[PDB]
């Protein structure tokens, strides 16, 4: 997630892992999905759990 | 529910003296006292409104006072042609205008005009339809109220129809609910009154007057202390018809 | 000024077009009204709001306004379609500008009566009245369109349906006084200091809208006309 | 105060529904634009695009 002037630039990528210890070694890129054209000065974020 | 009674009954004071008219009230009412003078046969005329300001046209010898649950009128001058009955009316209750038994005083012992029509016998064909046509003020910006006057009993409340601005609802009294229906004809500037289900006690003299001004814009800069407020936003009495009943 | 060809031609059986362009201040911001006046009679409205037509005019006439120009299409012209067509537009400068007239030459109740004529006295005074009865005069507005002999239509003045704000032309501003009488149902027009170039009939036009064309820029239109009085202003 | 619209009243006292459209140019990117037109994709030829 970024804070561009007009777009939010949400990048995502889903890759299967097998080590299950930490962030595995390997180069994977994130393809863009949605670029929200909303202008807002965001300086704080927080995840959500169910 | 507020009963207004006058203390004097028969004031036979000679001219060139003072005169007092006491009026009490059960409920604590604010300064909403209106004085009237009705010559025998003619239409009533308001003298003092709100018990603080006098009308425009009557002499200055009508300075009154009093506030709260008691009112009085101090006529400290002579009575040249004051032979009339002085009634009272409270201006607090808008749909419940109630009068009182006025005192009968004796000596010893204007482009706004509206007329009425319709009268006569009522026992055959108990269905009347009177009229109230005005040729003065612009009909439509004021509400029309009706008042009846029984012989030797005084004025009495009938009903009123609100102006076109403040809703087209109605509100009658307790003794005329479901019997008298009032409708307006602002397109023709004529006020009617249906008198279905007529009885022997409903043989009073009906009068149609004005009500509050629906356009309160002019009532802002104008103070309720001059002739303009009495000319624009005030009730005007007119003529009255006769109802005859038999067996 | 509305650019319009002076005269067109057409054969019976084919569809012709009559264009009337103008500036973006009168056509691009308002509606164009087409009229047709047979030789020796009063005009009549044909297409109003650029997409509607009255019940009197059949659906054989077509009209459209693209941008700052209009077009009058007459599908299947007959032998009786020989007259002059004028366009109408209300500019934002409070003026009613007409077109030039298209002399189409083929190759094959509501009553508005007006009086007042005779000696014009160019330099004195003249009274012109227009009667009105049978179309709810208190709701519809009025107009004044003059037509010189051999010339096109020319707007004079306009009065609102409420009798309030009024407007005059740029060449007759300050000299005329238009008024109406809602009680007598009559239209008056006080003309003062008439010049020698005011030789026309002063047709009494009836509007279909209520307010002036400046606020109602999508409903104004002269439906019913009348038989004007030919003036005799001379030396 | 109420209007009291009646069909017997003449032209002038009738209900007129007014829809006023406003336009603003804020700092946020334009989320509403016009209907950009389209054309026919021609084959191999030196033209504009």
């Amino acid at each position: 997630f970024k804070n561009i002037d007009g777009y939010f630039k949400i990048y995502s990528k889903h890759t299967p892992i097998n080590l299950e210890r930490d962030l595995p070694q390997g180069f994977s890129a994130l393809e863009p999905l949605v670029d929200l054209p909303i202008g807002i000065n965001i300086t704080r974020f927080q995840t959500l759990l169910a | 529910e507020i009963v207004l009674t006058q203390s004097p009954a028969t004031l036979s004071l000679s001219p060139g003296e003072r005169a007092t008219l006491s009026c009490r009230a059960s409920q604590s009412v604010s300064s909403y006292l209106a004085w009237y003078q009705q010559k025998p046969g003619q239409a009533p005329r308001l003298l003092i409104y709100d018990a603080s300001n006098r009308a425009t046209g009557i002499p200055a010898r009508f300075s009154g006072s009093g506030s709260g649950t008691d009112f009085t009128l101090t006529i400290s001058s002579l009575e040249p042609e004051d032979f009339a009955v002085y009634y009272c009316q409270q201006r607090s209750n808008w749909p419940q205008y109630t009068f009182g038994q006025g005192t009968k005083l004796e000596i010893k012992g204007s482009e706004v005009q509206l007329v009425e029509s319709g009268g006569g016998l009522v026992k055959p064909g108990r269905s009347l339809r009177l009229s109230c046509t005005a040729s003065g003020f612009t009909f439509g910006d004021y509400a029309m109220s009706w008042f009846r006057q029984a012989p030797g009993k005084g004025l009495e409340w009938v009903g009123f129809i609100r102006s076109k601005a403040y809703g087209g609802t109605t509100e009658y009294a307790a003794s005329v609910k479901g019997r008298f229906t009032i409708s307006r004809d602002d397109s023709k500037s004529i006020a009617y009154l249906q008198m279905n289900s007529l009885k022997t006690e409903d043989t009073a003299v009906y009068y149609c007057t004005r009500d509050r001004y629906a356009r309160y814009d002019i009532l802002t800069g104008l103070s309720p202390a001059g002739a303009d407020y009495f000319y624009y936003a005030m009730d005007v009495w007119g003529q009255g018809t006769t109802v005859t009943v038999s067996s | 000024v509305l650019t319009q060809p002076p005269s067109a031609s057409g054969t019976p059986g084919q569809r012709v077009t009559i264009s009337c362009s103008g500036s973006s201040s009168n056509i691009g911001s308002n509606t164009v009204n087409w009229y047709q006046q047979l030789p020796g009679t009063a005009p009549k409205l044909l297409i109003y709001s650029n997409n509607q037509r009255p019940s009197g005019v059949p659906d054989r006439f077509s009209g459209s306004k693209s941008g700052t120009s209009a077009s009058l299409a007459i599908s299947g012209l007959q032998s009786e379609d020989e007259a002059d067509y004028y366009c109408a537009a209300w500019d934002d400068s409070l003026n009613w500008v007409f077109g030039g007239g298209t002399k189409l030459t083929v190759l094959g109740e509501v009553q508005l009566v007006e009086s007042g004529g005779g000696v014009v006295q160019p330099g004195g005074s003249l009274r012109l009245s227009c009667a009105a009865s049978g179309f709810r005069f208190d709701d519809h507005a009025m107009h004044w369109v003059r037509q010189a002999p051999g010339k096109g239509l020319e707007w004079v003045s306009v009065i609102s349906g409420d009798g309030g704000s009024t407007y005059y032309a740029d060449s007759v501003k300050g000299r005329f006084s238009i008024s109406r009488d809602d009680s007598k149902n009559s239209l008056y027009l006080q003309m003062n200091s008439l010049r020698t170039e005011d030789t026309a009939l002063y047709y009494c036009a009836k509007d279909r809208s209520y307010g002036p064309p400046d606020v109602f820029n999508y409903e104004y239109g002269m439906d019913v006309w009348g038989q004007g009085t030919t003036v005799t202003v001379s030396s | 105060q109420s209007y009291g619209f009646r069909p017997t009243y003449g032209v002038g006292h009738q209900p007129y529904r007014v829809v006023v459209l406003s336009f603003e140019l804020l700092h946020a990117p334009a989320t509403v634009c016009g209907p950009k037109k389209s054309t026919n994709l021609v084959k191999n030829k030196c033209v504009n695009f």
